[PDB]
RNA sequence: CCAGAAAAGGUGUUGGUUGAUAUAGACAGCAGGAUGGUGGCCAUGGAAGUCGGAAUCCGCUAAGGAGUGUGUAACAACUCAC
């Protein structure tokens, strides 16, 4: 038997609130042994929201991260992780350069929900200011760079 | 605005005619949008598909009638939602390409149905916890090994008979729907020639 | 508290201000007149419009503050909460009597200080907002409920004028371009042909 | 206990109308102005309140 | 301003037999006739066209309050062509929330009996308008239609059935229960 | 004079000012779409376009707002701009 379920967990700390019972009893195995088994998997990933594919079978399911472009951007702009004290507004300046950019687009593009890269690098730029970052300058200062200066492919 | 985006469109119109000889006029008939941009994306390559103001569609043919007088049989032949397929590829291999790029939409609640709707009996994955939505219908259910099992046949939606919102929900959690809308190509233009 | 205001309405008595034989006058409400981004260039807010009334009649001090928070509140929502400037221009002087009874009847009649009301003739800028340009249907809003509260009639008109001056719009930019006015604020300084010329020198270096 | 077809033939008579806010009374949906002269023509309606 | 002429023509078919006796017209075919006298109008009505396929309507010297009653008529000579030609079958429908309408049909189509409504005691007798034949339909459980030809009796005739199944003092956003006007379409098509 | 009315309104009707869009086919009206990154970032117990604060891009486009409204615990489902 071949199955599939998802689940938009949190990152690095297991969630305690188990969205994972409700999706997993009633398939047939335990959900305590699976859901702290997401986190630790994603690990790196630390402290976002993120989606999680798992295909399941009649032995156990797999574990391996979905992508989001608004999450592989924020994991690259490495700040200081929050511990679970959750404070205020981790509205997030810093920067992030143009090869990381393309090369983030490039898992964006092999996910096949895209056009050529050097609009994929344009829709993820878009996402650089949606997350709020600067690449000294966001899709504003970047509006006619790839009008006739692009560094694409 | 609005008359420099006419303008554009009269321009990649006119270079879209004068680049391609070889046309297919299509009827984009109630396909969806997110069902046009497969289609679009994945002929990307292979093909350039069309649409707009049919009633603009004349005029810029009429703004190249200057030129190339083959085109005149075109304008007969644009009526409802048509629109181009341009291409330098084939004459039939991206015709079965448009044939078979075409995807079971979702039942629409209030879209008339084309074909004959119906549930073969079965058990489900549902659970006992989805009956009120077989309840609506009055689907004489049974639950086996935590599921539902619908007991007999249904013939709940026929050829030509409006789709209601309730009996389209549980197509769309049943996740069989046989409304497969596509692109329904009529009117071939290669070269200043037209077949069926 | 006070009486209602079709009392006090025209203006009827000679002008009485607050002075030095009318004392004891109690603080007409009305203290803040502009506000907005007051603090602005005259670059920036070239529209205006003017509540103009069109009755001669006198407006209450308490119906100026009420009609100065409504075309506020309107444009914090509107415009933003820097994207305007209202300036009230009727600062109210005649202060207004009141001979309340308690009995001795009408002899010994003349009212101490109950408030004070601002003289209106006919034809007046009462408020005015400046804004950019694209805000102009929300200043015409904006002086629309704020006409709500004053008695009367009043009018609502868009000037010719760039902002809070005195010089018309489609000059405006050719004079600041020959260097004829120059900016310090919400308005600006005229220079004539008429000054030594060291202060020509100064602004053509 | 009534079929939903039949509950919203019921209700576009009974409930899916206009009101008006002065003189209280019934308009069809797509109103913009009130019937009765005793309002004087006005302008300000609401739906009806949805029954919960 | 007086406009200076309005006019709309009709293009009557070709089995109906319309004819006007100055401003009052008989419009005359399969089902029946009609008659309706439009001595309030105050219009020109011509039967221009010989073979006589087509009835004009003029207004002359008239401002809008009054030109607004040209395909007033227009329409009423339509909906009379249609009557007679077709006819006027208005489906209406008995929604019910828990006591059942018991409605039943006496004098072969004009009284009808409505009973049971809410449980209350008190019979319904609603009289049909001259022209009107009610039915219980068969293929469908408590449907009435009323069938006719002309348009203002079938449809008062609905009308008055209508309100008189009415709650009283109750929340009608959720009392809703009556007869009520489901289809209005013709009696034989086309 | 002088013997009674106002602010405020009206898709009643008649004039008048000013600005739009419209055979490259509008306004209605009936039909078909109304997509992707994305369930955008902060936040929140839950906010997936629809309680909130700032942003508000791109791609595919004939065309679609990080959304006009009805909804939902949150979705879903419907609707609107286009
Ligand atoms: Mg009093
Ligand atoms: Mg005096
Ligand atoms: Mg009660
Ligand atoms: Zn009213």
């Amino acid at each position: 038997e071949i199955k599939v379920v998802y689940l938009r967990c949190t990152g690095g700390e297991v969630g305690a609130t188990s969205a994972l019972a409700p999706k997993i009893g009633p398939l047939g195995l335990s959900p305590k042994k699976v859901g702290d088994d997401i986190a630790k998997a994603t690990g790196d990933w630390k402290g976002l929201r993120i989606t999680v594919k798992l295909t399941i079978q009649n032995r156990q399911a797999q574990i391996e991260v979905v992508p989001s472009a608004s999450a592989l951007i924020i994991k690259a702009l490495k700040e200081p992780p929050r511990d679970r004290k959750k404070q205020k507004n981790i509205k997030h300046s810093g920067n992030i350069t143009f090869d990381e950019i393309v090369n983030i687009a490039r898992q964006m593009r092999h996910r096949s929900l895209a056009r050529e890269l050097s609009g994929t690098i344009k829709e993820i730029l878009g996402t650089a200011q949606s997350v709020g970052c600067n690449v000294d300058g966001r899709h504003p200062h970047d509006i006619i760079d790839d009008i006739n200066s692009g560094a694409v492919e | 605005d609005r008359a420099t985006w006419k303008s554009n469109y009269f321009l990649k119109i006119i270079q879209l005619l004068d680049d391609y000889p070889k046309c297919f006029i299509v009827g984009a008939d109630n396909v969806g949008s997110k069902q046009m941009q497969q289609i679009r994306m994945s002929l990307r390559g292979k093909a350039v598909v069309l649409m707009g103001k049919n009633t603009m569609m004349r005029k810029a043919i009429r703004g190249h009638l200057e030129n190339n007088p083959a085109l005149e049989k075109l304008l007969p032949h644009i009526r409802g939602n048509v629109g181009f397929v341009f291409t330098k590829e084939d004459l039939t291999e991206i015709r079965d390409m448009l044939l078979a790029n075409k995807v079971p939409a979702a039942a629409r609640a209030g879209a008339i149905a084309p074909c004959e709707v119906t549930v073969p009996a079965q058990n489900t994955g549902l659970g006992p916890e989805k009956t009120s939505f077989f309840q609506a219908l009055g689907i004489t259910t049974k639950i086996s090994r935590g599921t539902i099992e619908i007991l007999s046949d249904v013939q709940l939606i026929k050829t030509g008979d409006k789709v209601g919102a309730s009996e389209a929900t549980l197509l769309n959690m049943l996740n069989i729907s046989p409304f497969s809308f596509g692109l329904i190509i009529q009117q071939v233009f290669d070269n200043g020639s037209i077949y069926n | 508290g006070r009486r209602p205001a079709r009392c006090y309405r025209y203006c009827k008595n000679k002008p009485y201000p607050k002075s030095r034989f009318c004392r004891g006058v109690p603080d007409a409400k009305i203290r803040i007149f502009d506000l907005g981004r007051k603090k602005a260039k005259v670059d920036e807010f070239p529209l205006c419009g003017h509540m103009v009334s069109d009755e001669y009649e006198q407006l209450s001090s308490e119906a100026l503050e009420a009609a100065r928070i409504c075309a506020n509140k309107y444009m914090v929502k509107s415009c933003g909460k820097d994207g305007f400037h209202i300036r009230v221009r009727l600062h109210p002087f005649h202060v207004i009597r009141i001979n309340k009874m308690l009995q001795t009847g009408m002899r010994g009649a003349f009212g101490k200080p109950q408030g004070t009301v601002a003289r209106v003739h006919i034809g007046q800028v009462i408020m005015s907002i400046r804004t950019k340009l694209q805000n102009k249907e929300h200043v015409v809003e904006a002086l629309r409920r704020a006409k709500f509260k004053f008695p009367g009639r009043q009018k609502i008109h868009i000037s010719k004028k760039w902002g809070f001056t005195k010089f018309n719009a489609d000059e405006f930019e050719d004079m600041v371009a020959e260097k004829r006015l120059i900016p310090d604020g919400c308005g600006v300084k005229y220079i004539p042909n008429r000054g030594p010329l060291d202060k020509w020198r100064a602004l053509h270096s | 206990i009534i079929e939903p077809s039949l509950r919203q033939l019921a209700q576009k008579y009974n409930c899916d109308k206009m009101i008006c806010r002065k003189c209280y009374a019934r308009l069809h949906p797509r109103a913009v102005n009130c019937r009765k002269k005793k309002c004087g023509h006005t302008n300000n309606l609401r739906p009806k309140k949805k029954v919960k | 301003m007086k406009t200076i002429l309005s006019n709309q023509t009709v293009d009557i078919p070709e089995n109906v037999d319309i004819s006007l006796k100055g401003r009052t017209v008989i419009v005359k075919g399969p089902r029946g006739t009609l008659r309706r006298d439009f001595n309030h109008i105050n219009v020109e009505l011509s039967l221009l066209g010989k073979k006589k396929k087509r009835l004009r309507v003029d207004k002359w010297w008239g401002n809008r309050k009054e030109l607004a009653t040209v395909r007033t008529i227009c329409s009423h000579v339509q909906n009379m062509i249609k009557g007679v030609t077709l006819g006027f079958r208005y489906k209406m429908r008995s929604v019910y929330a828990h006591f059942p309408i018991n409605v039943v049909i006496q004098e072969n189509g004009s009284l009808v009996e409505i009973r049971n409504f809410l449980g209350e005691k008190y019979i319904r007798r609603v009289r049909m308008r001259p022209g009107v034949a009610c039915s219980v339909s068969q293929a469908q459980k408590d449907e009435l239609v009323l069938e006719g030809n002309d348009i203002e009796l079938v449809s008062n005739s609905a009308a008055l059935i209508q309100q008189a199944t009415t709650v009283k003092n109750k929340d009608i956003r959720k009392f809703l229960d009556g007869i009520y006007v489901s289809e209005k379409g013709t009696v034989q098509q086309a």
